[PDB]
RNA sequence: CUGCCGAUAAGGUCUUCAAAA
RNA sequence: UAUUAAUCUAGAGUGUGGUAGGGAGUUUUGGAAUUUCAUGUGGAGCGGUGAAAUGCGUAGAUAUAUGAAGGAACACCAGUGGCGAAGGCGAAAACUUAGGCCAUUACUGACGCUUAGGCUUGAAAGUGUGGGGAGCAAAUAGGAUUAGAUACCCUAGUAGUCCACACCGUAAACGAUAGAUACUAGCUGUCGGGGCGAUCCCCUCGGUAGUGAAGUUAACACAUUAAGUAUCUCGCCUGG
């Protein structure tokens, strides 16, 4: 698998902690493939847990087997520099199998690089954007569709005998029943 | 008066996909002043997305990176 | 639930402080009661369909 | 889970058969005993029974069905699985 | 005998000589309803107005008060029926 | 002929037609589709004869592997069918032997009574010509 | 804007009718 | 029709490829809030009600600020919604695991539906053993109301509500509608997969709702998710 740990390392001084991280990680993940590593910076924390209102955010996108995670789950308690630890096996988040998928991935794209160009539009430099259509609905619909829209599995069969047919076709219907007008 | 421009912005973009550390100055504006998740009134995205946000929010929310009965 | 007076006038303050209020006292009142789980779903389901409706026609 | 691929391949009696009855029975061991383990580890996980109960009476029916209709080929499959007993 | 100008909406039972036509624009309902008039007219012997006529005279204005939009809107006017408890 | 729509068709042969035939007259609509086999085809040969639908036309795939037979009803000018009523005998479980002592006749003659005795389905009044009976499939009249 | 607030012997009529004017 | 000897894939399954879920169990983790205790400030009521009275309070209560301990349940998200055969499932994570939808030039080739007996699951209350117990509250005590109050109100309050392992197998366990299969106008929503590529909207295949004609019904009403036209199988009914 692909693991995500979000480790929070107590605020004490920069490079004793980056220690701490090389040293939490070698001691557990018993089997492990590449374990690249960031460092999104100092923020003060919304709510001060272990009394803390500082702390090193590490983030790791290393891989491998299920046992990787008990060792570190029961030993980042008892180490007092961690203050919490989140393993978020990202096989299971909401929205994997579509990511990987090669065709949704050039969509997300251009839906990048369209959606530009329609906000672009809008916040022009100063002339005066009339239209402001984004929210709004959209013109005619996409010709694309019209023609490389799909045509059912049409099964081909053949005939082989008759009897009968002469297609009178008596479309006529609702029609008058009265003709024509008398008296007695 | 109102607007009819409630609408979910990752559809416009296909996202496809909710890290609290790639849209989070994003997720702030989902919720509320006092820290709470907007329903769909006020924050417009599509039931689909308005769950994956909520799962990534509170998950950011036990991470302990926003508030939770205050600003 | 802190909202600032601005210092400008005192008015607007509570003008803005009775709408949060009432989100406020609904729940606020609705944890004062026990009702059976059936019962408590039904009340929240109730509350749900009267906004709806009552949304419908001012849309 | 288990490696699926690696099950069928032993129980093919010719390549491209990926639908005959020999490898959905070799296929359903497979899982039944992968249940068994996780269901005597849980105990309290009655939904699990109710797919192993499931599969273990689809398993049954389908070698039934294999005796009505070449009985030989039954009794091949029989004795590499070890299924009766 | 009843004669009606149905618009789709209309139960085709209930008609006999059904002539489909609008019914929403004022111009539509106008030169048909004259047509029916003009037979009328012709069988009672005076001239008739609008039938068996060229270019010229068929002519009619669209009343006041781009293209003339014949859309049925106004749907927000149907609520649901007045319920719950 | 082509189709668009898949075509499927009950387990029991006598009233997957009955219902069809039933229900297209109830409905209005003329033109249905079932697959065939042969007892459907020769209950409606029969039935064409007689003149209760108009055309009955089977059809086979280009494979040879498949065949359905899509059938329309015959409606006169004023769109009132010709078919009244379709009560099945031979219901499964209960199949239904009668000799020809105790041959039914469907409205004094008015409506047909399908036998198939030994030559393929047949008519009541054939029956009672030959002296034979049998299976009755179903009532129509 | 939620005080309080209980009881009521048995059996009983009444549609004669449209034949019709 | 039944039996036997065989062929075919459309029924039903399998694999590959897409894919949505509060589906389940086991093990860990988190914050508000209540209660109790500890430490400050403070100085006469608090509490409760239709109105009051038991009760708590100068032994410093209620309140306010900080901290500690502990148990239970998981606001907002949350729905003119999703999943499961039903009961049911909503803080976060890991492991194990069940079923389902869509497209299939692949494969087996009727292997399918129902099910007496049998087995599995089955809300809450209840039982047995051992833990746990913050809040609430059957039984119980007191104060009210009342002609009387063993009740509605209030103050206390045990079992219980919680966990593990064993039982009990009943509910308005309801859609008061057994399961399976084929057909029968339409309109408006909403959810998922697929096709196009800003959404939005259009089409296809399914799930979940509203309106609605033929049709059915004693009527209310059902109406493509039937209580309609029909078939198979099981369960059940015969006045109070
Ligand atoms: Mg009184
Ligand atoms: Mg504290
Ligand atoms: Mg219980
Ligand atoms: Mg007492
Ligand atoms: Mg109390
Ligand atoms: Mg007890
Ligand atoms: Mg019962
Ligand atoms: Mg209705
Ligand atoms: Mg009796
Ligand atoms: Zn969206």
């Amino acid at each position: 698998m692909q693991y995500n740990i979000i480790l929070l390392v107590d605020g004490s001084l920069s490079l004793e902690q980056a220690n701490q991280v090389n040293e939490k990680q070698q001691q557990t993940l018993t089997n492990v493939e590449g374990l690249q590593t960031e460092y999104l910076g100092l923020k003060e924390l919304a709510y001060p847990i272990k009394k803390q209102l500082s702390a090193h955010y590490y983030r790791w996108k290393f891989s491998g087997d299920n046992q990787s995670t008990k060792d570190f789950k029961r030993t980042a308690n008892i180490n007092k520099q961690v203050l919490r630890e989140l393993i978020i096996n990202l096989e299971r988040e909401y929205g994997y199998l579509a990511s990987i998928n090669p065709k949704k991935q050039q969509l997300a794209l251009q839906k990048r690089a369209k959606y530009d160009e329609i906000i672009a539009r809008e916040n022009n430099p100063e002339n005066p954007d009339v239209p402001v259509t984004s929210g709004l609905a959209s013109t005619q619909p996409r010709l694309s569709r019209t023609e490389k829209a799909q045509k059912p599995k049409e099964e081909l069969w053949d005939v082989v005998q008759k009897m009968g047919n002469f297609d009178s076709v008596q479309a006529n219907p609702y029609r008058p029943r009265f003709k024509r007008f008398n008296a007695e | 008066f109102k607007r009819s421009k409630k609408y979910c912005r990752f559809c416009a973009i296909g996202q496809l996909r909710i890290d609290l550390i790639d849209d989070l100055e994003a997720l702030k504006r989902f919720l509320s002043p006092y820290a709470k998740i907007n329903p769909r009134r006020i924050t417009g995205n599509c039931q689909m997305h308005q769950r994956h946000v909520a799962k990534a929010l509170k998950r950011a929310r036990y991470l302990a990176l926003v508030p939770f009965v205050k600003d | 639930p802190k909202i600032e007076v601005k210092n400008d006038d005192l008015e607007l303050a509570l003008k803005k402080f009775k709408r949060v209020s009432l989100e406020i006292r609904r729940l606020a009142q609705r944890h004062e009661y026990h009702l059976r789980k059936g019962m408590r779903l039904r009340e929240k389901r109730k509350i749900a369909q009267k906004k709806r409706r009552k949304f419908r026609n001012m849309v | 889970q288990i490696d699926k691929n690696g099950i069928i391949k032993s129980a093919q009696l010719h390549d491209k058969d990926v639908g005959s009855i020999q490898v959905q029975v070799s296929l359903l061991t497979s899982q039944i005993k992968q249940l068994t383990d996780h269901l005597l580890a849980n105990k309290k996980d009655f939904i699990s029974k109710r797919g192993l109960y499931a599969k273990v009476s689809k398993r049954k029916r389908l070698l039934k069905y294999l005796k009505h209709n070449d009985l030989e080929a039954y009794r091949n499959l029989v004795k590499t699985l070890n299924l009766r007993g | 005998p009843v004669v009606a100008l149905c618009n789709t909406n209309t139960n085709p039972e209930l008609v006999d000589f059904i002539i489909p036509a609008n019914n929403h624009q004022p111009q539509s309902t106008c030169l048909l309803m004259n047509l029916l008039a003009d037979a009328v007219a012709e069988a009672k012997a005076m001239p008739t107005m609008f039938a068996y006529k060229p270019d010229e005279e068929i002519q009619i204005e669209i009343p006041q008060k781009k293209q003339i939009t014949s859309q049925r809107l106004n749907i927000t006017r149907n609520p649901e029926v007045l319920t719950r408890e | 002929i082509t189709t668009t729509k898949p075509i499927k068709a009950h387990f029991d042969p006598v009233a997957d037609l009955l219902t069809k035939i039933n229900n297209a007259r109830k409905a209005k609509l003329m033109t249905v589709t079932t697959i065939a086999s042969k007892l459907k085809i020769a209950i409606l040969e029969i039935l064409v004869k007689e003149g209760y639908l108009a055309n009955f036309q089977v059809l086979e795939n280009k494979s040879k592997t498949k065949r359905i037979v899509t059938f329309n009803l015959k409606y006169t000018q004023r769109r009132i069918p010709s078919i009244n009523g379709v009560k099945q005998i031979s219901k499964p479980g209960l199949r239904i032997y009668r000799p020809f002592e105790k041959l039914p006749l469907v409205l004094n003659g008015l409506g047909i009574a399908i036998i198939s005795t030994s030559d393929g389905v047949m008519t009541d009044k054939v029956a009672r010509l030959k002296k034979i009976g049998g299976e009755i499939l179903a009532y129509v009249w």
